[PDB]
RNA sequence: CAGGCGGUAGGGGAGCGUUCCCGAUGCCGAUGAAGGCCGACCCGCGAGGGCGGCUGGAGGUAAGGGAAGUGCGAAUGCCG
RNA sequence: AGUGAGGGCGCGAGCGAUAACGUCCGCGUCCGAGCGCGGGAACAACCGAGACCGCCAGCUAAGGCCCCCAAGUCUGGGCU
RNA sequence: GUACCGUGAGGGAAAGGUGAAAAGAACCCCGGGAGGGGAGUGAAAUAGAGCCUGAAACCGUGGGCUUACAAGCAGUCACGGCCCCGCAAGGGGUUGUGGCGUGCCUAUUGAAGCAUGAGCCGGCGACUCACGGUCGUGGGCGAGCUUAAGCCGUUGAGGC
């Protein structure tokens, strides 16, 4: 008696509103969905997660002085090439990234994890363009 | 109707007519043996605590046999240590006849 | 039906001939003649001789018609190498391999 | 009497290259690289047979959990309720039920709930 | 100079990989307007000796 | 047969270190522990030798395959003559025979049979008796055997 | 039935295979020896041993014993 | 027979500078030979635990239960 | 005892195998030749002289699976896909994604080690033998056991 393995299956689009939610505690869940681990037929070597659409990302919330004090870095390969950006500034420019970035670092590394990351759809402001898939508004 | 049975220290979901390979039993081939039922599903739903009282699954032993050879090898480095063992796990094949209960 | 030809113990290095042979493989006997006619390599000579020897064998030996011939298969195999001593500075000596080839051409008919 | 090597060493060598079919480059063409690779392979099998067991328990657990939270309770307490109610159905089967027999899993949920408070 | 030297034999994969570009190009050719024999363009025909209508050299 | 020269200097060649090319490590070099002439013989206790010789005739006695004859009648020398006689002693040659006798002529007759092994009495030995199905002996030779042992 | 069974140096035990000897004036062999190449088959814990297909073309060596130039992956080993 | 280069850690001393992945002894332990398994990101010797083989069964240890990553975004009560 | 090396004394190789029989391939064809394609000989030419068998490294041609947003001691466990063998169920090949993953040897307190050895394959390659010891062991005889050289016999015979 072998374990059930699901056959290729229709995805499930979903909608999240990020206004007011705590950055970390939200993405911890967006990852959970993306990965698929809420479906009882879950399967680790295939992409069977949800598609997540997130809106009002620009209005995510953080505790503490993280607005000014938390610092997003990235290298550049050149000498002196380390760039360091305070959260304030990132929200000011590309607020989408803040959530994007937070969720990414919670997804598996490698081919599949990079594919699951593409199923995340983050927008600042209340409007998203995926009216076509009619995403089921999620609550938690 | 389906049954969750328990034999050879493991559990399997059976239906009548299921060909099942299991840990080696004593029955002569062609003998029929009763297997304890842990749960009955399908139309009824009877749930064992741990075992369902009246139930039983009648199965017939088709035959015994050795599984394919699993070659078990050991190797520690810089220490001249190698071992080759050839494991062929024994089993019993059952045809599931019916589900009493 | 197919017709074969093999020039062998040809004193040229295989990688070099094999370069030319790849030009004509799968080609028609007419492109092949044209291609080798103007391939700026030394190997062109030898592959050409085999390609012509095959075509002869095709019609003179195997009842096949010249207007339908094509290079169905062709290859070069390494032959025994002529080994040679090359004296280097400070007394050292090297071995030069003057390599050789076994050039094979296989022609078929096809009527498309 | 002289007992020259003869046929023996080839036969050993061929025996092992036979095993190493599929291996990459010299690991399938060189006896000495074949052997080395095989050493590893043997140990990976032995250790992975052990791991395979853990791996499936994890998989099953992840599913039983998912199925659980549909009925609004975690695997944590589900298992517990299933224990205090003397159920002995294992995870390999719990998980197959969670998928193939929703209505039965759903029942086992109510039972577990019942027998912990 | 201190005599640089290959640290490892090149693998068959990596050798042949390098030669992915070594492949030869078929001679580019055109038919002669006169004798219709194939020949390289912009060159005087070796078969009939004509170029640009005129007979250039005698074959 | 090689020289004793060190084929090349100990250091700074980049080759491995060597001595003469008669070193067993070279092809064509000497052999490490190859065979040299030998005496495989040894002096088995005389008492043992006798005791087994008697014991061999015993094994053949118990089997019944021992036969004593006082003389072979027809045999004047030729093989067919023995074949005649052998027929009568019931030696049809379906089984091997050790023929022990002092009689020069009789051994001559039986000799070329591929089922017969000829022997003088002095030559009795336990190998030859074991590797034959049947024992057949002169009374004149039995005397020798009885005398050896004792 | 009960218990034990990680293991370097090292000690002990039981086996596998190579060449040769007896077994042999035998038995197997052109209806194909040895050797080679395959195999998802059989037996063996394993070293191995069989069976089948292809090659090969003249040898082979049983049960039971005997004897050793008896098993290689490394020696900047030797030869090719 | 092998061993007669040991090492780390805890504890007790000498040397040292109440330095050293220091050194020298003593008691114990483990690595050595358990660079096999779980934890401690990674890590001989710290925590857990002494691997005969098989299983798509179960319980626990250390350590853990928000995501990467198995299990509580558990329940009270404080502090920052 | 040559080739070759060395002024010299001296050093010192490699190299055996068509087939029972040369019947050793006339003649035609391509080619300057070499070499091949027909033909012919033979049981066999996948015995064609660079000749019995013809392993491995190594080099090609053809086919199946696979690969151009994934970072790797090259494997392994699982699932899935394609191709193939299979009445069935089962299997072979390949590998997309997921899990796990510090070559072998030696020397070492300790090595994946940026310590040693190995380009790869094939073959040669190291605990022997004699005499004497000391234990164990299979036997023979036992207050006794046992012969050495040699002599006789044999010519794989033993006796004295
Ligand atoms: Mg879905
Ligand atoms: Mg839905
Ligand atoms: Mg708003
Ligand atoms: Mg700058
Ligand atoms: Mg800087
Ligand atoms: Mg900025
Ligand atoms: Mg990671
Ligand atoms: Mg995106
Ligand atoms: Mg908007
Ligand atoms: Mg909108
Ligand atoms: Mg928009
Ligand atoms: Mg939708
Ligand atoms: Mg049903
Ligand atoms: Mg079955
Ligand atoms: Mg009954
Ligand atoms: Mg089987
Ligand atoms: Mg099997
Ligand atoms: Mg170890
Ligand atoms: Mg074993
Ligand atoms: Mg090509
Ligand atoms: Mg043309
Ligand atoms: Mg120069
Ligand atoms: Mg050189
Ligand atoms: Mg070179
Ligand atoms: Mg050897
Ligand atoms: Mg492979
Ligand atoms: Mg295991
Ligand atoms: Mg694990
Ligand atoms: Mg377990
Ligand atoms: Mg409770
Ligand atoms: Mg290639
Ligand atoms: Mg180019
Ligand atoms: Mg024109
Ligand atoms: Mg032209
Ligand atoms: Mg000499
Ligand atoms: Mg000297
Ligand atoms: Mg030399
Ligand atoms: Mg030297
Ligand atoms: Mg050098
Ligand atoms: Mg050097
Ligand atoms: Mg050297
Ligand atoms: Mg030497
Ligand atoms: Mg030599
Ligand atoms: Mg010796
Ligand atoms: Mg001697
Ligand atoms: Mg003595
Ligand atoms: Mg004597
Ligand atoms: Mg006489
Ligand atoms: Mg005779
Ligand atoms: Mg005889
Ligand atoms: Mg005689
Ligand atoms: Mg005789
Ligand atoms: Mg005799
Ligand atoms: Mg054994
Ligand atoms: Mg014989
Ligand atoms: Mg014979
Ligand atoms: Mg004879
Ligand atoms: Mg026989
Ligand atoms: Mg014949
Ligand atoms: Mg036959
Ligand atoms: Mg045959
Ligand atoms: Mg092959
Ligand atoms: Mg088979
Ligand atoms: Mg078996
Ligand atoms: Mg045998
Ligand atoms: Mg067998
Ligand atoms: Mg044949
Ligand atoms: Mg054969
Ligand atoms: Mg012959
Ligand atoms: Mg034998
Ligand atoms: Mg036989
Ligand atoms: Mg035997
Ligand atoms: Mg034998
Ligand atoms: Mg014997
Ligand atoms: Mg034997
Ligand atoms: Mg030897
Ligand atoms: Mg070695
Ligand atoms: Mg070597
Ligand atoms: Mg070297
Ligand atoms: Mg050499
Ligand atoms: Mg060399
Ligand atoms: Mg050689
Ligand atoms: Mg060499
Ligand atoms: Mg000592
Ligand atoms: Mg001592
Ligand atoms: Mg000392
Ligand atoms: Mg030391
Ligand atoms: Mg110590
Ligand atoms: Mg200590
Ligand atoms: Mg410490
Ligand atoms: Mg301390
Ligand atoms: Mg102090
Ligand atoms: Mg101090
Ligand atoms: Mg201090
Ligand atoms: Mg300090
Ligand atoms: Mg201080
Ligand atoms: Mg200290
Ligand atoms: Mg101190
Ligand atoms: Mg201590
Ligand atoms: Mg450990
Ligand atoms: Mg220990
Ligand atoms: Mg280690
Ligand atoms: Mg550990
Ligand atoms: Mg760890
Ligand atoms: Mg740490
Ligand atoms: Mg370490
Ligand atoms: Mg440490
Ligand atoms: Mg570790
Ligand atoms: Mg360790
Ligand atoms: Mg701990
Ligand atoms: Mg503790
Ligand atoms: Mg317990
Ligand atoms: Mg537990
Ligand atoms: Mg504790
Ligand atoms: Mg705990
Ligand atoms: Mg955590
Ligand atoms: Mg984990
Ligand atoms: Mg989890
Ligand atoms: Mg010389
Ligand atoms: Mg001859
Ligand atoms: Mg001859
Ligand atoms: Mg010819
Ligand atoms: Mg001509
Ligand atoms: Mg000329
Ligand atoms: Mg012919
Ligand atoms: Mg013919
Ligand atoms: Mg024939
Ligand atoms: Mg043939
Ligand atoms: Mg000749
Ligand atoms: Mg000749
Ligand atoms: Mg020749
Ligand atoms: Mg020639
Ligand atoms: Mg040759
Ligand atoms: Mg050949
Ligand atoms: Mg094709
Ligand atoms: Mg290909
Ligand atoms: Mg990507
Ligand atoms: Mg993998
Ligand atoms: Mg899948
Ligand atoms: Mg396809
Ligand atoms: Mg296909
Ligand atoms: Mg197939
Ligand atoms: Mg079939
Ligand atoms: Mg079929
Ligand atoms: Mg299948
Ligand atoms: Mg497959
Ligand atoms: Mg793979
Ligand atoms: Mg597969
Ligand atoms: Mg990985
Ligand atoms: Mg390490
Ligand atoms: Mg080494
Ligand atoms: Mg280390
Ligand atoms: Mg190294
Ligand atoms: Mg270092
Ligand atoms: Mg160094
Ligand atoms: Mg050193
Ligand atoms: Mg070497
Ligand atoms: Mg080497
Ligand atoms: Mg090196
Ligand atoms: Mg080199
Ligand atoms: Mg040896
Ligand atoms: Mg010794
Ligand atoms: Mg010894
Ligand atoms: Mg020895
Ligand atoms: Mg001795
Ligand atoms: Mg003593
Ligand atoms: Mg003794
Ligand atoms: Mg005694
Ligand atoms: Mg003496
Ligand atoms: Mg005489
Ligand atoms: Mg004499
Ligand atoms: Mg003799
Ligand atoms: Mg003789
Ligand atoms: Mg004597
Ligand atoms: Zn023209």
């Amino acid at each position: 008696m072998k374990t059930y393995v699901p056959k290729q299956v229709e995805p499930r689009w979903v909608l999240i509103d990020a206004e007011g939610k705590t950055l970390g505690r939200l993405a911890t869940k967006i990852a959970t969905l993306l990965r698929g681990k809420h479906r009882p037929d879950w399967t680790p070597n295939v992409a069977m997660g949800d598609f997540v659409v997130v809106v009002n990302a620009d209005k995510i919330r953080v505790t503490g002085k993280k607005l000014e004090q938390k610092i997003y870095t990235r290298y550049s390969g050149y000498p002196g090439g380390l760039k360091k950006i305070p959260l304030e500034k990132m929200l000011a420019t590309h607020p989408e990234r803040v959530l994007e970035h937070a969720v990414k670092g919670m997804l598996p590394k490698g081919p599949l994890g990079r594919r699951l990351f593409k199923r995340l759809k983050v927008y600042a402001g209340p409007d998203h363009p995926h009216q076509a898939q009619r995403p089921e508004k999620l609550e938690v | 109707m389906f049954a969750i049975v328990k034999t050879g220290g493991k559990q399997y979901r059976v239906e009548p007519g299921l060909k099942l390979r299991v840990e080696k039993l004593d029955a002569e081939p062609g003998a029929t043996v009763e297997l304890p039922v842990l749960l009955l599903g399908g139309e009824k739903t009877v749930v064992g605590t741990p075992v369902v009282e009246g139930a039983s699954v009648v199965a017939e032993v088709l035959g015994h046999g050795r599984g394919k050879k699993i070659l078990v090898s050991k190797f520690k480095a810089k220490v001249q240590y190698r071992r080759k063992k050839g494991h062929r796990q024994p089993y019993t094949e059952l045809l599931i006849k019916e589900i009493r209960g | 039906m197919e017709a074969k030809a093999i020039a062998r113990y040809v004193r040229i290095s295989p990688r070099k001939v094999r370069l030319v042979v790849d030009l004509i493989r799968g080609k028609s006997l007419e492109e092949a003649r044209n291609i080798l006619r103007y391939t700026n390599k030394r190997g062109a000579y030898f592959v050409a001789k085999v390609l012509e020897s095959a075509a002869a064998n095709a019609v003179n030996n195997h009842d096949m018609l010249e207007d339908r011939l094509y290079v169905k298969a062709a290859y070069v195999d390494e032959g025994p190498a002529l080994k040679r001593v090359l004296p280097r500075a400070r007394g050292r000596a090297d071995i030069i391999k003057k390599r050789t080839s076994h050039i094979t051409v296989i022609l078929g008919e096809k009527h498309g | 009497p002289r007992a020259k090597t003869g046929v023996v060493r080839r036969r050993k060598h061929k025996k092992i290259l036979k095993l190493a079919k599929g291996y990459w480059g010299l690991r399938s063409k060189s006896f000495r690289k074949a052997r080395e690779t095989l050493f590893a392979a043997g140990n990976y099998a032995y250790a992975h047979r052990k791991r395979r067991k853990r791996d499936f328990r994890r998989l099953w657990i992840v599913r039983i959990n998912a199925a659980c939270r549909q009925h609004g309770l975690n695997y944590s307490t589900f298992i517990h309720g299933l224990k205090k109610a003397g159920i002995e159905v294992d995870r390999k089967n719990l998980a197959d039920l969670a998928v193939r027999e929703p209505q039965v899993f759903a029942e086992l949920v109510e039972r577990a709930k019942a027998a912990q408070g | 100079a201190k005599h640089p030297v290959p640290k490892k034999k090149t693998s068959k994969a990596r050798r042949d990989a390098r030669r992915s570009h070594h492949a030869l190009t078929p001679p580019i050719l055109v038919p002669c307007p006169e004798c219709k024999a194939m020949k390289p363009p912009h060159t005087v025909c070796p078969e009939c000796g004509y170029y640009a209508g005129r007979k250039v050299l005698e074959v | 047969a090689y020289s004793g020269r060190k084929i090349w200097p100990q250091k700074h060649t980049g080759r491995a270190r060597h001595g003469d090319i008669g070193a067993p490590i070279f092809v064509g070099g000497g052999v490490v522990f190859g065979p040299k002439p030998r005496d495989y013989s040894y002096t088995l206790p005389k008492k043992v030798r006798k005791k087994g010789l008697a014991m061999a005739v015993a094994d053949r006695a118990r089997e019944g395959k021992l036969l004593l004859v006082e003389a072979f009648a027809g045999v004047n020398g030729k093989t067919k003559e023995f074949l005649a006689w052998a027929k009568e002693a019931g030696l049809d040659g379906s089984e091997s025979v050790l023929l022990v006798t002092g009689n020069e002529l009789v051994r001559r007759a039986a000799r070329n049979l591929p089922w017969v092994v000829t022997l003088a009495p002095e030559g009795l030995n336990v190998y030859d008796i074991v590797r034959t199905e049947r024992l057949v002996m002169d009374l004149d030779a039995w005397e020798v055997f009885q005398n050896r042992i004792g």
